[PDB]
């Protein structure tokens, strides 16, 4: 698993790196959580140790009949306990061949490989760069199916970033602002409203039917308003 | 492991939970701790809205990381 | 280096090691530590059991990085 360069692969260590670090590729028994199981081949994609059970093996756990693998990533920068993992960053590879950034032109390592038709290549300074502008500017794009993303920084199709821990490359508090927002698109986007009580803003999915909103035990604030002008609720037309 | 789940007021709540646990199991523990029955809590990791069926592992939710939990008003 | 030993799920005490030490020699001092022969011990790290005669460098193990051995 080691020597595989599916070119180091690159994780995102939240403690006590905190920051995009080359990882380490491991794989213990999808059953007993062991690091016991013995591959039979090994991985040859991302597919493979990305989707869960898609490669087999033998548990050499003594009461173990599992066979299925569980590949877990760990941070390469420091010794890591047996559970301390960390996220894989799979569009981030070793700019080992020089590949200037698609934004800067720079060449820098690692760099992030947008999964366009055209594999657009960036480098980190610009990813960040390219996620906090986007952020901050309400330009993530909302996918039901993936969730609140980045297309390739050159706007090809079919690009949207599908490993949504990419975004840790926003720094911690960016990050958290990133889910915060994430988070409300997703609430708007299935029809819900946010409740626009000051120093509330609870996502509510009321009734597609429904213009009384309640945000309703200890998570809403009690608000009770009209869903198309957002003021205390009202009978008949608003204003 | 601990996870968080916050409504989008901020409100935060921890759970134990295994990267193993289902998004069901979630729920569950959020119902336990908080008293929303399941079928009202909509859970949410980076703006995709986690299924049921689904575990954290699958959605490679990290320790320490946050869910974000918006309500299904039915009244 | 250090080399952590999980022996059968067990908490992964370290073992001091050479670059050159080899995977029997590794085997003994766990068997001397828990007891038990050297040969019904396998060393699982990295999705592959390491073989006797690889030397500890050859399999590419980290320093501090853990190995499962297991029995029979
Ligand atoms: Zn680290
Ligand atoms: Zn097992
Ligand atoms: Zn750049
Ligand atoms: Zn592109
Ligand atoms: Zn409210
Ligand atoms: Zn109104």
């Amino acid at each position: 698993l080691t020597r595989v360069d599916l070119n180091s692969f690159y994780v995102y260590c939240k403690g006590p790196c905190q920051r995009v670090q080359p990882g380490k590729l491991r794989v213990q028994c999808s059953t007993c959580r062991q690091a016991t199981l013995t591959l039979t081949q090994g991985p040859s994609c991302w597919d493979d140790v990305l989707i869960p059970n898609r490669m087999s093996g033998e548990c050499q756990s003594p009461h173990c009949p599992g066979t299925s693998a569980e590949f877990f990533f760990k941070c390469g920068a420091h010794p890591t306990s047996d559970k301390e993992t960390s996220v894989a960053l799979h569009l981030i590879a070793t700019n080992s061949r020089n590949i200037t950034c698609i934004t800067c032109t720079d060449v820098r390592s690692p760099v992030l490989v947008f999964q366009c038709n055209s594999r657009h290549v960036i480098c980190l300074d610009c990813f960040h760069l390219y996620c906090v502008t986007r952020l901050n500017d309400r330009q993530f794009v909302h996918d039901p199916q993936l969730g609140y993303s980045l297309p390739c920084v050159a706007g090809c199709p079919n690009s949207l970033i599908k490993e949504l821990h990419h975004f840790r490359i926003l720094g911690e508090e960016q990050y958290n602002r990133y889910q915060q927002y994430g988070a409300e698109e997703c609430v708007l986007q299935m029809g819900g409203v946010l409740c626009p009580r000051p120093g509330c803003g609870a996502g509510l999915l009321p009734e597609p039917d429904c213009r009384k909103v309640t945000c309703e035990n200890g998570l809403g604030c009690g608000f009770a308003f009209c869903r198309e002008c957002k003021e205390a609720y009202h009978e008949g037309e608003c204003s | 492991m601990q996870i968080f789940v916050k409504t989008l007021t901020g409100k935060t709540i921890t759970l134990e939970v295994e990267p193993s646990d289902t998004i069901e199991n979630v729920k569950a523990k959020i119902q336990d701790k908080e008293g929303i029955p399941p079928d009202q809590q909509r859970l949410i990791f980076a703006g995709k809205q986690l299924e049921d069926g689904r575990t954290l592992s699958d959605y490679n939710i990290q320790k320490e990381s946050t869910l974000h939990l918006v309500l299904r008003l039915r009244g | 280096m250090i080399v952590f030993v999980r022996f059968n799920s067990s908490h992964g005490f370290p073992v001091e090691v050479d670059s050159d030490t080899s995977i029997f020699q590794l085997k003994e001092v766990v068997a001397k530590r828990q007891g038990v022969p050297a040969d019904q011990l396998r060393v699982i790290f990295a999705g592959k059991e390491l073989r006797n005669d690889w030397t500890v460098q050859n399999c590419d193990l980290d320093q501090q990085s853990i190995v499962h051995i297991v029995q029979r």
